[PDB]
């Protein structure tokens, strides 16, 4: 596993081209997590 | 030490979770090819995960962060998909579940868009599907991905396409 960037605790991932993408998040420390809820799903085939 | 709480439907923290889940469905520059083809869920099941080994363990490095960030943590409900998912629950997040090769580096990662997250359910770009059907898009089997607590602290921003 990667640092950091000195200073930080953190990588943000800003979409600059898909307006409509939200951000993505990098931890470099798996205790910077926790796994609060597990979602059993299906994906539905549109209509 | 991990034990795993049904939420009922009726239960308005199922209800939160399920519309966070659903909301943050987004169409992919991949036409669907890694996460399927799909607009929203069937959610079959929501469960609350409670280890007290791994919540002090995530509790004792936020208390750190915030300490190091003018009492903030810049803690977010964010979404990760893995193949990974029930050794997480178990053992706790660590160098085993990073993407070596990701853009940001060898690290964790977590999405706002759950549909993001549900492209890694069967591995990276979605490896090669479900293990029944070897189909990504799979209607048929059974997903889960994880509703996780995530300490941000300081962020690197990162302009990115
Ligand atoms: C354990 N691995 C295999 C990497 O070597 C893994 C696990 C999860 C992810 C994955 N999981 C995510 O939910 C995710 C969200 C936004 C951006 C990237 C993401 N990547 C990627 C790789
Ligand atoms: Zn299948």
């Amino acid at each position: 596993m990667a640092h950091s960037p000195p200073g930080h605790h953190s990588v943000t991932g800003r979409p600059s081209v898909n307006g409509l993408a939200l951000a993505e998040y990098v931890i470099y420390r798996g205790e910077q997590a926790y796994p609060e809820y597990l979602i059993t799903y299906q994906i539905m085939r549109p209509e | 030490g991990t034990i795993l709480i049904d939420l009922s439907p009726d239960d308005k923290e199922f209800q939160s979770v399920e519309e966070e889940m659903q909301s943050t469905v987004r169409e992919h520059r991949d036409g669907g090819h890694a996460g399927g083809i799909f607009n929203r869920y069937n959610i079959l099941k929501i469960q609350k995960v409670c280890n007290k080994k791994l919540w002090e363990r995530y509790t004792h490095r936020r208390k750190e962060v915030s300490e190091e960030n003018h009492n903030h943590a810049n803690e977010r409900m964010l979404f990760h998909g893995s193949p990974f998912v029930n050794a997480i629950i178990h053992k706790g997040f660590d160098e085993r579940h990073a993407y070596i090769g990701g853009m940001f580096g060898a690290g964790i990662y977590f999405a706002e868009n759950s549909s993001k997250s549900n492209q890694y359910v069967y591995g990276i770009g979605g490896g090669t599907g479900c293990p029944v059907h070897k189909d990504r898009s799979c209607y048929i089997c059974h997903r889960q991905l994880l509703f996780c607590r995530v300490t941000l602290g300081k962020s690197f921003l990162q302009f990115s396409a």
